[PDB]
């Protein structure tokens, strides 16, 4: 039947342990940098690539939500799938019933309340993932980073996974209010290339952009041309 | 609406009128009253156009999984035990019936009727509305022991007969020949009907 | 950290103080129960997918001993590990199939089947009162659209797409070799395959102690080849 | 669901659970009440004076009915959750009988409350003693006192809360018919009674009064003060 | 920890042992059937001199002619008595007729062994009731006295004493017994050896006392019947 | 099974529910919330814990929620659990207000939800909430209110009062510099700034590490407002 | 230890711990013994009596019109079984307008005490029951235990001390199939006498006897109806 | 240890509680089959535990539906309880298809039901193995042997319980692709007679079965005269 009881309770302490321990594990995944620019938001992430073997352009990591809206996370994949169904039928439900793209910051909302409910619900662990939601409306950019513990973020622009301490010191001296789009994509790939460890190629780095016109992937060809320049 | 089957030594024939309307005025001159259940379990249509096409789907989607799960193609009566229950289960709220044919390894052709939910294998079991008009001929003309294409001429004569008089069929023949080597889809065009006593 | 553990962290699938899944790195520790070793390999044309084949006690009937599994006409499938947890999640596959062909009209694609397997072994790996099912499902389809199609789900839940794989006790070795050769380039593919398992295992094995399935771009049919054409392709690798 | 048993015997016929509720009860902010002539008096010790705290919504001298209130201690959350299921049973009692609830009535039904809650799936018991005051419509005066462990009884003067044992024996010594002859001696009894347990009786553990077919009358907290210093 | 199902290497249910023995904490009571009638009398171990006497009420009636004594956790016995009410109102509705003994303690006895932790539709019962009731009564069989525990055992007693001081007690009933017994005897007798049990003096309000005789219905003795009974301590 | 449940509705040996207490040190080590009850006026005053980074401040503040035309709540501690029980008291006024036609009062509404943290501390063996709230709301009986309630369902009214980090050092400050019944709305400014001066250790208090929203009468309908920076600058440069 | 606190424990040596713990409760139940011949299925029961005032629990109950009971062990289940089991036969009398045979009443009672002996939390009924039932097969004497399984004996004897009445029954067993109705009873008394200490004794009071045979619905014997088979029994 | 439920991995990887539920198997008595030619034959050592049981007490043999038979072992309850699962599988196959259900379809169908038990704590394995028979003009003869974790093979001769080892190596010395029903009853007596070890667990039945050709695909036990003629040369051939 599955037990109903949380496993998730407060440490003598209490700070609740599974969601440290959570922390902990998108602390340990592949590194993610997202950074919101004047007139969108870019999401690269880093490919952790074993042997060449794998059809990398397979499954992608940064899916779009919407024809507005992004996702990358850190650590768990499975889990990210859960959370990107979840998430595409939660803008789905939005638009039957109010007929109108999602704005961010209600996805994002909601999106944080079903990773809520799991470091509550019956026998079930914490999700592993910190999502980072990009998305454009009203004319405006949107950047959030989702917890296992359930709250998000609104941010300029942020990092996670491996390293994540000093890719946000490397955003802190890098980001600017005023950086254009590409730009942006430049200071992110840079940001990634810091701690990289094995020489980024179109393969093994996602960009995603979300702007006036929608969110979607780039290409490795478009990526390679990034890639260039560094 | 005219559809038509007959047993014959390698396999069956399908035929079927190709009209269905809507009162008075027909919204369809042309239609395949012959879905496939299988490669080789063809279940020909009537009553409830709708109703008929979810019982072939659903009866479709069984038949398949049992297909597969036995790894052998899934025997006829089999398939009119499915139609036959999802037919009976039902019968307040389709008005459908489904003459069930088709061929498998263990039996050869076989053409089992299923109005109102019942299960009896027949050498010829024609149905639809149109079906009240040729049971003088068909009854006049079946012989046992018929080469397909004495089949296949019979059931286009019949057909071509019912929808001469019926008004509930019209349009063009369809008919196909499943053996062991596989089906053999043909049609009826208007121009190809045999005339037959026209006054 | 380094191995740390806290609470009933090694006992269900909760976080350890590192944040690893104890139940699940056992799960890969339980692949290595059968003690066999599959491969499948893509090339242009087809998807090849050869495995062993143990008959050790001769009064198994060897027509039923097989890691082959017909998931619909035009899908393989080759499991590992476990057995009966294999025997699970080809039924439960092979639902998933007649399913996406009632509701949506078309046959399921095969990057959408292991998705939606994988999606069904995350669930395990994510509530506490069952275990992850100890069988990494591969799975081979000719998609209209992409070609050639392997997709390896495992416990968990992870899937990706391949030019070459192999799943079960050599896994290690299988791989290496298959960077050996991915690295130096496929028609007959079912030669490399053969290749590099009997490599990894050096045996020199016998037209019956393996099996092996194709589905090619001429033929969607997923097909099993028997001992006599494996015997063609073995005796074809040993005349060179 | 939540369905493991939560209350089960211990190695001495003991139900552990029970013993620690009524431990949450013993902690609890001392309660007293008396029943005399006409008027039945009911007093809450101090609980939290606070200077900031609102007086109104930290009372625990809660309404059941026209005829039937009730002091508590203990898990106050919980006290409120069986204040509420008592005064929507008394309305359903009002709409099945007409008849205004006797004490016994209203007692009787939450002492079966806690007794479920005492003995159920996944449930723990209330940690509220509960001193149900109230008037049949005869008119006579009624205290129920009704524990964690759902037993309940008829009483004279019971004292609930922390410190209850010198405080029962307080009105063991001193409630006599003297002492409940008029209105001022009951109300003096009961304020001199937790004066040994109240910190600076006068203005902290004011009370309640009901009189006969009269609702609920409540302090009057200056009202309280004039009789602090009539006892101090 | 373990279940509340489990049974130990002895062969007996962990809460079933724990719960008889928590009986044993409870207050003795007795009662002894005579081919008169049966009586019962319980000890209602007043506490303080501020309770109320009637509160303490362990001796309550189940229909016109069955009077059930308790001992034990006197909270749990309340679904027990209640179960029983509605039984034997419902048996009346239906057949039209009284409720033998029997019948009612064997209904009243299946809610002792229905409790567990895993099956739980609602939220039933999590434990044994720790309630020894003894049911008393008259049927067209005529006076019985039916004992009854947390084991759900219903056991037909000449008589039985059940508490804390029950041993003693029933030692007194084996010895005291006799077949030809008129019922007065059976009152004069059970206070007795109560008052030899007792921790407190005894006097007509730390007990209560109720019979049910052949033709006279379920009946508890009040102060001055109780007073006048033990003129002869 | 019963190995892993950690039963958390059950007492202590000594009578204390542990998740319920162990939650009020989560709660202890949230960042302080203190609002104050006034005549003109309600002000709540939260120190924020999004300080300093590359944020971005999207929303108009942290910690305050609104909860009808007439109330707003402030929550301290765990973050999501604070946003479950902002949803739901919307949902509990809005149902009064469907099934009444009037706005709810606070006592009521406080009462509803505090109900539902009772109830997930008494059975059902989920964790209670961590999550201590302080209101602020306005209604036709009682008049301006100020309501505490903490992860045990408890709740009380108070004229002000502070709860999270320093809880204890804030309502010291309050009861050392309260004047009931006659401070002004400007007088609890500058109150709420001294206690959050004195309270926060890190070290000089800027307009970024608070937040103020302050509620008022204007016109027969309710105002429920936040303070902008220059203006919470202003009153710390007074309070200098 | 930590094996014996569950019904789903498997053993290191493949046993399950609780069952065998529930055996043992039939094992300290009072003696029943039944036995059969080739027209009669006899049951005989030891009443227990808790004190010298106390009445000897019953141990026999009625199910329908030809099949009988003797439980032994925990007697709550033993009347939630038996419950179960009456409710069986009038079902079968009213669909099917005929006495349930015996067989399928014993492999019902078998598949009922299964499902907890095999699920989580639950545990298995610690009530072991003698069946007497006469059907168109002849009489039937079944045993069941709390692991759920059924036997079909010749005569069994259940009960504390059983041993003692087994091995009586394999001394004479042989003898039963032409035994008319009291050199059967006899058997059985004897047997059962087998199991108490030496000095106490048979009485009228602490046996119960109930008979079901060909032209004989089943009936129960008490104190003073075991008169007439309760006599000589040296 | 690490082995307190089946939902739970030891470090190596091994769900303890199906490999005792097997260790439960095992301890129980040996029954064997063969598949021939022509159909299936079974064979129990069912140890009689005492002289009171009745001739035909706790038989092994069952009949799940009349063109498949059923030969169990182990803790026997559970085996029952397979024979009702499986019993309403086959009626639910004759309900929906209206034809004999394949037994190869069945052991699948069963064989995830005794596999439905190993991934919960909720639950345990069943602790029982048993071997199916079947004969078809369609299919011949098919044996299947589920074991407590659930996985289903096919086999030529298969040996379950306490001496599976030894009555494997007697199963090898037969030609059975080349023997008939009537000449295999007498050769799965020698095993019995061959695997029983006498001196400990005496007395014990022979319960046979077969179903095929001769009994026109229809499950029946051995005749009598056929099940004694058996034991007798069976015997024979023990001197």
């Amino acid at each position: 039947r599955g037990y109903s009881f949380s496993l998730t309770t407060f440490s003598p302490s209490g700070k609740l342990v599974q969601i440290e321990y959570a922390l902990a594990a998108v602390a340990g995944g592949a590194p993610s940098v997202g950074i919101k620019a004047a007139n969108g938001v870019v999401l690269a992430t880093e490919k952790k690539q074993k042997s060449i073997l794998y059809d990398e352009r397979s499954v992608h990591k940064v899916e779009p939500i919407t024809k507005h809206i992004g996702l990358v996370y850190s650590g768990m994949g499975p889990d990210y799938r859960v959370l990107v169904h979840r998430a595409r039928k939660l803008a789905q439900q939005y638009y039957l019933v109010y007929q109108e793209p999602i704005p961010t910051a209600q996805l994002v909302q909601r999106v944080a309340s079903v990773m809520q409910e799991y470091t509550q619900s019956g026998g079930v662990r914490p999700f592993g993932v910190s999502l980072l939601i990009c998305g454009w409306n009203e004319g405006r950019p949107y950047l959030f980073q989702s917890d296992p513990s359930g709250a998000y973020f609104a941010w300029k622009a942020t990092a996670m996974g491996k390293n994540y301490v000093n890719g946000k010191t490397f955003l802190e001296k890098r980001y600017n209010e005023d950086l254009e789009l590409e730009d942006a994509i430049h200071t992110a790939i840079l940001t990634l290339k810091e701690s990289f460890e094995g020489q980024m190629t179109e393969d093994n780095i996602e960009v995603g952009i979300c702007n006036e016109a929608g969110f979607r992937r780039l290409t490795p060809t478009e990526v390679k041309d990034y890639l260039a320049a560094i | 609406t005219t559809i038509m089957a007959v047993e014959f030594d390698g396999g069956v024939v399908m035929g079927s009128d190709s009209r269905v309307s809507a009162g008075e005025a027909v919204v369809n001159r042309v239609f395949d009253k012959l879905s496939p259940l299988h490669e080789r379990i063809y279940c020909a249509l009537s009553g409830s156009a709708a109703d008929a096409q979810a019982v072939a789907d659903m009866a479709a989607y069984q038949l398949e999984l049992h297909g597969i799960e036995l790894e052998e193609p899934p025997l006829v009566l089999a398939a009119a035990n499915v139609v036959r229950n999802i037919s009976y289960k039902y019968r307040e709220d389709l008005s459908a019936h489904l003459m069930v044919a088709g061929w498998d390894q263990r039996e050869g052709g076989q053409v089992y009727g299923t109005l109102g939910g019942m299960l009896t294998r027949q050498p010829f079991a024609i149905g639809g509305s149109g079906s009240t008009f040729i049971y003088g001929y068909v009854d006049a003309a079946y012989k046992p022991g018929m080469s397909p294409e004495e089949c296949r001429r019979f059931t286009t004569d019949a057909i071509a007969l019912a929808m001469s008089r019926d008004g509930s069929s019209g349009g063009v023949i369809y008919l196909v020949t499943i053996t062991a080597a596989g089906v053999d889809h043909r049609v009826i065009l208007g121009n190809e009907l045999p005339k037959f006593y026209d006054e | 950290s380094r191995g740390s553990s806290a609470g009933f962290d090694r006992h269900i699938t909760i976080f350890s103080p590192e944040g690893r899944l104890y139940q699940v790195e056992y799960a890969f520790k339980a692949i290595n129960q059968g003690g066999l070793t599959s491969v499948a390999v893509r090339g242009k044309d087809c998807a090849v997918i050869v495995t062993q084949k143990k008959v050790p006690d001769k009064l198994l009937d060897s027509s039923t001993v097989t890691h082959l599994f017909k998931i619909t006409e035009n899908i393989g499938c080759v499991m590992t590990g476990m057995t009966a947890d294999s025997r699970s999640q080809v039924q439960r596959a092979r639902y998933e199939a007649a399913n996406w062909k009632y509701k949506y009209g078309y046959e399921i694609p095969v990057d959408m089947l292991c998705k939606r397997i994988a999606d069904i072994s995350q669930v395990y790996t994510q509530n506490a009162e069952m275990r992850p099912l100890g069988c990494c499902m591969i799975l081979i389809g000719i998609d209209e659209e992409q070609g050639p199609q392997v997709y390896k789900c495992d416990p968990a839940g992870y899937y990706c797409g391949f030019k070459a794989t192999a799943a079960g006790v050599k896994q290690t070795e299988s791989t290496s070799f298959l960077e050996k050769k991915v690295k130096k380039k496929f028609e007959q593919t079912v030669e490399t395959a053969i290749t590099c398992l009997s490599t990894v295992l050096s045996i020199d094995f016998k037209p019956s102690e393996i099996e092996v399935g194709v589905v090619t771009v001429e033929n969607p049919k997923f097909r099993i080849l028997t001992e006599a054409e494996i015997d063609a392709h073995l005796v074809a690798l040993a005349e060179r | 669901s939540y369905d493991r048993a939560i209350t089960v015997f211990s190695p001495d016929g003991h139900l552990f659970q029970v013993e620690y509720a009524q431990e949450a009860v013993k902690k609890g902010s001392t309660a007293v009440g008396v029943r005399g002539r006409d008027i039945v008096v009911l007093g809450v010790e101090k609980k939290s004076v606070a200077k900031l705290q609102d007086e109104r919504t930290v009372r625990k001298i809660c309404a059941l009915d026209d005829n039937v209130c009730m002091a508590f201690a203990g898990l106050t959350a919980d006290a409120r959750i069986v204040i509420n299921r008592a005064r929507v049973e008394c309305q359903s009692h009002r709409l099945t009988v007409e008849d205004p609830v006797t004490v016994e009535y209203i007692t009787r039904y939450i002492a079966s409350l806690k007794q479920r809650y005492t003995q159920s799936n996944g449930r723990r018991p209330f940690g509220i003693s509960a001193l149900i005051v109230g008037f049949d419509f005869d008119g006579t005066p009624r205290l129920y006192q009704t524990d964690p462990s759902g037993t309940y009884h008829a009483w004279k003067a019971n004292a609930i809360g922390r410190g209850a044992k010198s405080v029962r024996e307080f009105l063991e010594k001193n409630y006599t018919d003297e002492a409940i002859e008029t209105d001022d001696l009951t109300i003096k009894l009961v304020i001199k009674a937790l004066l040994e347990v109240v910190q600076s009786g006068g203005k902290n553990i004011e009370l309640a009064v009901m009189r006969r077919d009269q609702s609920l009358k409540i302090l009057n907290p200056e009202e309280i003060e004039k009789y602090v210093a009539e006892i101090e | 920890d373990r279940g509340v199902n489990t049974f130990s290497p002895e062969g007996r249910l962990f809460q079933v042992e724990y719960a008889i023995e928590a009986i044993k904490l409870g207050s003795t009571a007795i009662g002894i059937q005579t081919s008169e009638g049966v009586c019962l009398a319980v000890e209602k171990r007043i506490t303080s001199p501020l309770m109320e006497p009637s509160s303490i009420e362990k001796i309550v009636e189940i229909d016109a002619h069955i009077g059930c004594a308790m001992s034990g956790l006197i909270a749990d016995a309340k679904t027990l008595i209640d179960k029983a009410r509605v039984e034997t109102q419902n048996h009346w509705f239906t057949y039209n007729e009284t409720m033998t003994v029997e019948s009612v303690t064997q209904a009243v006895s299946n809610l002792a062994l229905q409790f567990g932790e895993e099956d739980a539709d609602p939220g039933a019962m999590s434990r044994p009731f720790g309630v020894a009731l003894l049911f008393g009564g008259v049927d067209e069989k005529g006076p019985q006295l039916f004992h009854m525990d947390p084991s759900g055992t219903f056991v037909q007693c000449d008589a039985r004493a059940i508490g804390s001081a029950s041993e003693g007690a029933q030692s007194s009933l084996q010895e005291v017994y006799h077949k030809s017994m008129t019922l007065k005897e059976a009152i004069k007798s059970s206070l007795i050896i109560l008052k030899q049990v007792m921790e407190e003096k005894l006097n007509a309000t730390n007990i209560e006392l109720a019979t049910v005789q052949p033709g006279q219905n379920f009946h508890m003795f009040t102060k001055e019947e109780l007073e006048e009974v033990i003129k002869d301590i | 099974s019963r190995r892993y449940d950690s039963r958390t509705t059950i007492f202590s040996p000594e009578g204390r529910l542990y998740q319920v207490e162990y939650a009020m040190e989560a709660i202890g080590h949230a960042g302080t919330c203190l609002g104050i009850l006034a005549n003109d006026g309600v002000l709540l005053a939260a120190e924020r814990r999004n300080i300093h980074k590359l944020l971005d401040e999207v929303f108009f503040s942290e910690k305050i929620y609104k909860l009808n035309e007439d109330m707003a709540c402030s929550v301290a501690g765990i973050t999501s659990d604070a946003n479950v029980l902002t949803n739901e008291l919307r949902l509990i006024a809005q149902r009064y207000l469907l099934q009444y036609q009037e706005p709810i009062p606070c006592e009521q509404l406080v009462t509803a939800l505090c109900d539902i943290k009772q109830a997930y501390t008494q059975f059902g063996g989920k964790r209670p909430f961590g999550v201590s709230l302080l209101y602020i709301g306005w209604d036709k009986h009682y008049g301006f209110q100020l309501y505490q309630s903490d992860p045990s369902g408890n709740y009380g009214g108070w004229k002000a009062t502070c709860i999270g980090n320093n809880s204890a050092a804030a309502v010291s400050m309050l009861k050392q510099d309260y004047k009931e019944g006659e401070m002004t709305l400007k007088s609890a400014l500058a109150l709420a700034i001294k206690v959050l001066n004195k309270t926060m250790d890190v070290s000089k208090l800027s307009a970024e590490k608070v937040e103020i929203a302050t509620l008022t009468r204007e016109n027969g309908k309710t105002v429920i407002r936040v303070l902008k920076q220059k203006e919470v600058e202003q009153l710390i440069k007074k309070h200098e | 230890n930590q094996y014996d606190n569950d019904v789903t424990v498997w053993s290191p040596q493949g046993r399950i711990h609780q069952i065998e713990y529930a055996m043992e409760a039939v094992k300290q139940g009072s003696a029943t013994v039944g036995l059969k011949s080739k027209t009669h299925a006899v049951l005989v029961a030891l009443k227990r009596a808790q004190s010298e005032l106390a009445a000897h629990q019953k141990k026999i109950l009625h199910v329908d019109n030809h099949i009988g009971i003797s439980i032994a062990g925990l007697t709550a289940d033993a009347r939630l079984l038996c419950n179960f089991m009456r409710q069986e036969c009038l079902d079968s009398r009213f669909v099917f307008d005929r006495p349930l045979p015996v067989s399928r009443l014993v492999s019902l009672i078998g598949s009922k005490t299964q499902i907890p002996t095999q699920r989580y939390g639950r545990r298995p009924y610690g009530v072991g029951l003698l069946i007497a039932g006469y059907d168109d097969m002849g009489p039937h004497i079944f045993q069941t235990c709390p692991s759920a399984n059924y036997f079909d004996c010749r005569a069994m004897s259940i009960g504390a001390r059983s041993q003692s009445a087994r091995t009586y029954l394999e001394r004479h067993m042989s003898e039963f199939m032409e035994c008319n109705l009291n050199e059967l009873v006899k058997h059985g008394l004897r047997a059962l006498r087998e199991t108490l200490p030496a000095e106490q004794d048979l009485t009228t009071k602490n046996v119960s006897i109930g008979i079901v045979g060909k032209d004989l619905e089943f009936t129960i014997y008490d104190d003073d109806d075991v008169s007439p088979f309760l006599e000589g029994l040296e | 240890g690490y082995d307190l439920s089946a939902s739970t991995f030891s470090p190596d990887g091994r769900v303890f509680q199906v490999e005792y539920a097997m260790k439960a198997v095992e301890n129980s008595s040996t029954a064997i089959g063969i598949r021939c030619k022509d159909g299936v034959v079974f064979g129990v050592e069912k140890l009689v535990l005492s002289k009171l049981y009745e001739e035909g007490s706790n038989k092994r043999l069952f009949n799940v539906d009349r063109h498949v038979g059923m030969a169990v072992a182990g803790l026997l309850a559970d085996a029952r309880s397979l024979a009702d699962i499986a019993r309403e599988e086959a009626s639910n196959f004759r309900s929906n298809f209206g034809y004999n259900i394949p037994l190869k379809h069945l052991a699948d169908r069963v064989a995830m039901y005794v596999h439905a038990y190993t991934l919960y704590s909720a639950v345990r394995p069943f602790g029982c193995s048993f071997m199916l028979g079947s004969y078809s003009v369609n299919d011949g003869a098919q044996l299947y042997m589920i074991d407590p974790s659930g996985v289903s093979y096919g086999y030529w001769g298969c040996a379950i319980g306490k001496a599976r080892q030894a009555a494997k190596t007697e199963i090898e010395k037969l030609q059975m692709k080349e023997m008939t029903c009537r000449d295999i009853v007498k050769e799965v007596a020698k095993i019995i007679y061959i695997v029983h070890d006498e001196v400990k667990d005496k007395a014990f039945e022979l319960e046979l079965s077969w179903v095929g050709e001769l009994t026109n695909g229809r499950h029946e036990i051995v005749p009598k005269d056929i099940r004694e003629e058996a034991e007798k040369y069976a015997k024979e051939s023990l001197k």
